[PDB]
């Protein structure tokens, strides 16, 4: 997952 | 705006293109069209079918709708200051929403509504200006921490407090009058709303400090009302709470407020918990208020390094506001004059000469002997070594997440104010300046490697690599003490410090050199499973180029090499299974009775250690892991087969082999 | 048979429709568009026969001043299909590109709490390397894990 | 053609309703083959509010309208  | 109608010609522009090209500009950048959103589908957008409630404050409430909204309120503020924005949290609740946009109602009768609840709402709101302003002022970061957007909202900034008391005091007047004509279940619920009113007066008193000694009897009120508020908290069942939920409260009104990120469905902590964290609020602002009374300027450093060895990490308006009260402190000049903060640690710690340092006015005497001849290097070491004690401040306001990497940040700094501190000390690793600089340097070492353990980074296979390079630091830090402490120029003031603080070491490393004798044992008792990946040479050498990275780059300590490491448990790991228990359990028994000697030793008639270094419970914590660790280290010794477990107690530094 | 397939531009429309239901993190369209338009041949995708049962999203930069590094973006499989042996021959598929073209790190964020995908990366060799206070918008906490190759 | 008439647009504002009646208003950057009209300084404009948004990207098998002049 990409963090924001 | 848009004037012109061109539908047809869009569809039948964009359909004429290839397979995935884009017509947009020659500086758009994809990379800057990431944080978009893409409006029709949840989690991006919230716009969806919103509907904003029609609210309707024209009904008058009874004694259990305003009881349930005073805790609802209450939980929702709560859970701000605690990461959720202020939309989807706090201007959800139709209340608020309102006067963030005399009584509720149009037509004011004053009804009691207005009386009860509206000096209720009023202070929540101008509780949520001073802590706003508190968020503003720059000592956490805008995303990790809280997110302290204020949606165009107004907090009251200009209403008087002298009104809001007034407004406030009128309504334990008319509650009082009442208390006494109502039943014996109804009375109950009106001094239950009676605590919730003074808890809020009482929260607003520690907000607004206005002195120090209304502020300590006001965070001894909370601590008092919060257990009788959390029992009367079941008084609202089930079919209240639901029918003020969709009377009085929009769950969506983000729909209607500016977006700046999607919707953080960050989840709720209910009523019960949200009271726990006002009396958490409370706990630990009367930690930080006990920095007034820290007579000296080693004893400031200090606070602000066992603040962040709490195992709770108390709250972003409690961290960012121990930057406000340790500057105004009157006994360390800081925030105007800071560098006097560091030559009174350097005075203190290893003494400065009376020809170079004035203690009744803690400056540098301007014309002397080293501060003329060797000019620019004598005004580089002191610029260089105030910019690392006054950074040192601003780090103690940070999540432990990020006080970690901003210590490894600020290692390449020591190290070229500890190179140019012993060029110095010449002109006078031992002197003044060098003693205190690498004392700093082994003290930031020893937190990045036990902040790198409490944040659960390195899996249980590898743990006798880390404990091994925690007491060879701990080993370097404790011979440099010693070395110190037993010199004739230091001031025989501070050399009874560094024998208390030399103490304290050699208690946590012999509850530390305990766990590298007790891993090993169960890494041969299959209690810790060693799997088959990590006797790979060429991971094994990014294990601890990930780890041990900043510690391999300095040249003063030496550091402990993946090749000699391995060294410590191989001469270790030939030790038998019943010669391994009775050998880790005299290094815990000896680091029990050490332990104890030093939380009930004297240790506060000294000037400078730090007399509030007890109440962290660091030291205590480590000695409950040395007790419930050695109970079953005797089960261990009667059957080397017992089915012993490692657990993670969340309220402990260091795990424990407990389970039967 | 399961195979690798390394990512032609007509399996994007189902990349979008898996990668929305588990995973929890809000992408849009043009963040997929943005590490398959500048570096396609470090992602790929596995179909059990022409069906796409999961993919992997990779790019590689020069981070800082010269250290290459690789970073998986996101990584993903259907759930009827998890547990086989897919994505770890798939996620192997990509860090083989970026090993011959000489990176010097690779790196990845997952969830703290997520379990079936941080003791998944400790098996290629990716150890913890930073925390994450509060990282995605849920209030969790993230791993950044790490490989040097 | 296509290209070439979707760049003189490149640059002024849009004004897009999706399909519930919710007009966004915004500067016009970017799309593709389906149509995913990337909107800057992109304004809400619900049943009876506006919000603030600032850059979307609105899909296009939700567009009805794409009137731009101003
Ligand atoms: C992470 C996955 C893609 C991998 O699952 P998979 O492809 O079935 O795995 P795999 O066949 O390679 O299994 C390999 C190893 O994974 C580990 N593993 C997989 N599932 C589990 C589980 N539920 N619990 C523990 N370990 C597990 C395990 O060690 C296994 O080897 P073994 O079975 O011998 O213990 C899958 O869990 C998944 O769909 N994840 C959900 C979405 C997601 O979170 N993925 C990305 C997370 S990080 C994105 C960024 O990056
Ligand atoms: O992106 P930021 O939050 O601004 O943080 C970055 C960066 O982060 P990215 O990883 O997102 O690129 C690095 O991160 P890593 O690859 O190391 O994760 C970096 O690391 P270095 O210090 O090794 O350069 C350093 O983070 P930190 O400050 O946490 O050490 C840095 O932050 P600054 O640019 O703020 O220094």
């Amino acid at each position: 997952m990409l963090g924001p | 705006a848009g004037y012109v109608d061109c539908t047809k010609s869009y569809f039948e522009a964009t359909k004429s293109l290839k397979e995935e090209q884009l017509v947009c500009d020659p500086k758009f950048t994809l990379l800057d069209s990431i944080s978009a959103f893409e409006i029709m589908e949840p989690k991006m957008d919230s716009g969806i079918d919103y509907q904003p409630l029609r609210v309707d404050f024209s009904r008058d409430l009874s004694y259990l709708e305003i009881l349930a909204l005073m805790d609802l309120i209450v939980s929702a503020e709560k859970e701000w200051h605690y990461g959720s924005p202020l939309s989807e949290s706090l201007l959800c609740s139709a209340h608020v929403f309102s006067i963030c946009k005399s009584g509720f109602s149009s037509g004011s009768g004053r009804n009691t509504t207005d009386i009860v609840l509206f000096p209720f709402v009023l202070a929540v709101i101008k509780c949520c200006d001073i802590v706003h302003r508190e968020f503003l002022m720059g000592n956490l970061y805008d995303e990790e921490d809280i997110s302290s957007f204020s949606y165009h909202m107004s907090f009251l900034q200009n209403y008087p407090i002298e009104k809001l008391n007034y407004l406030l005091q009128s309504s334990i007047e008319y509650l009082a009058s009442e208390v006494i004509k109502f039943s014996a279940e109804l009375r109950q619920i009106i001094e239950g709303i009676l605590n919730r009113i003074q808890l809020r007066i009482g929260i607003l008193r520690v907000y607004e400090r206005s002195d120090i000694k209304t502020t300590i009897d006001a965070l001894h009120l909370i601590k008092n009302l919060v257990p009788e508020i959390q029992n009367t908290v079941s008084v609202v069942d089930s079919s209240i709470k639901e029918s003020i939920l969709k009377q009085y409260w929009d769950f969506r009104v983000q729909a209607q407020l500016v977006a700046t990120a999607p919707v953080r469905n960050i989840p709720p902590t209910g009523i019960e918990h949200s009271y726990q964290r006002i009396l958490y609020f409370a706990d630990d602002m009367l930690l930080i208020l006990n920095s007034h009374t820290l007579a000296s300027s080693l004893a400031v450093y200090q606070f602000c390094l066992d603040f962040t060895r709490l195992n709770r990490t108390p709250e972003p308006y409690v961290r960012s506001s121990l930057q406000a009260l340790i500057t105004a402190n009157n006994a360390v000049n800081l925030r105007d004059q800071p560098t006097s903060y560091m030559l009174e640690c350097i005075r203190e710690f290893s003494g400065l000469p009376s020809n170079f340092y004035n203690p009744n006015t803690r400056t540098v005497i301007e014309k002397n002997s080293i501060s003329s001849a060797y000019g620019p290097l004598v005004e580089s070491l002191i610029a260089h070594s105030t910019n690392i004690m006054v950074d040192l401040v601003r780090i103690c306001s940070h999540n432990p997440c990020r006080f970690r990497r901003n210590l490894i940040n600020l290692l390449p700094e020591i190290t070229v104010a500890h190179f140019e501190a012993e060029a110095l000390d010449l002109k006078f690793s031992n002197g003044p300046f060098s003693s205190f600089i690498y004392h700093v340097k082994l003290n930031a070492i020893e937190h990045i490697l036990l902040s790198s353990f409490e944040q659960k980074l390195h899996q249980p296979y590898q743990w006798p690599h880390f404990f091994a390079v925690l007491d060879h630091v701990f080993s370097i830090h404790q011979t440099h003490l010693e070395l110190h402490g037993k010199d004739r120029n230091t001031p025989p003031m501070a050399k009874t410090f560094v024998t208390y603080l030399h103490r304290i070491l050699n208690a946590i490393k012999e509850t530390y050199s305990g766990y590298l004798l007790l891993t090993v044992l169960c890494m041969r008792l299959n209690i810790i499973k060693t799997p088959s990946f990590t006797l790979d040479e060429k991971i094994q050498e990014s294990y601890y180029m990930a780890h041990y990275r900043p510690l391999i780059n300095l040249r003063q300590p030496k550091p402990l090499l993946r090749s000699e490491a391995d060294c410590i448990i191989k001469n270790l790991q030939n030790f038998s299974t019943d010669d391994l228990i009775i050998k880790s359990n005299e290094k815990f028994t000896a680091a029990k009775n050490s332990l104890i000697n030093v939380i009930k030793s004297g240790f506060e008639q000294n000037e400078f250690i730090n007399p509030y270094f007890l109440q962290t419970n660091y030291l205590k914590n480590l000695l409950c892991c040395c007790i419930t660790n050695l109970v079953s280290l005797a089960i261990l010794s009667k059957d080397h087969s017992a089915n012993l477990k490692i657990v993670e107690i969340p309220g402990n530094p260091l795990p424990s082999l407990s389970r039967t | 048979m399961v195979t690798i397939v390394p990512y032609s531009h007509q399996y994007l429309k189902d990349i979008c429709q898996l990668i929305q239901k588990d995973l929890s993190e809000p992408y849009s369209k043009y963040v997929y568009r943005y590490f398959v338009h500048q570096w396609p041949e470090f992602s790929f995708v596995a179909l059990d026969n022409d069906r796409f049962i999961g993919a992997v999203i990779c790019k590689q930069d020069v981070h800082r001043g010269t250290t290459l590094r690789g970073y998986i973006a996101m990584l993903a499989i259907v759930k009827e299909y998890r547990g086989q042996g897919i994505a770890t021959k798939l996620t192997q598929a990509s860090l083989d590109v970026m090993k011959n073209r000489g990176a010097q790190e690779i790196v990845l964020e997952t969830e703290v709490d997520n379990e079936a995908a941080m003791s998944f990366y400790e098996r290629l060799g990716f150890c913890r390397y930073k925390r994450l206070y509060r990282y995605y918008l849920n209030g969790t906490d993230a791993f950044r894990y790490i490989l040097y190759p | 053609m296509g290209e070439i008439l979707l760049t003189s647009w490149l640059n002024r504002s849009v004004h897009i309703e999706i399909f519930d009646e919710r007009k966004f208003i915004g500067k016009f950057l970017c799309t593709d083959r389906e149509g995913a009209a990337i909107l800057s300084n992109t304004t809400e404009y619900n049943k009876g509010f506006s919000r603030a948004l600032g850059l979307v990207v609105i899909p296009g098998k939700h567009i009805k309208s794409f009137s731009v002049r101003a």
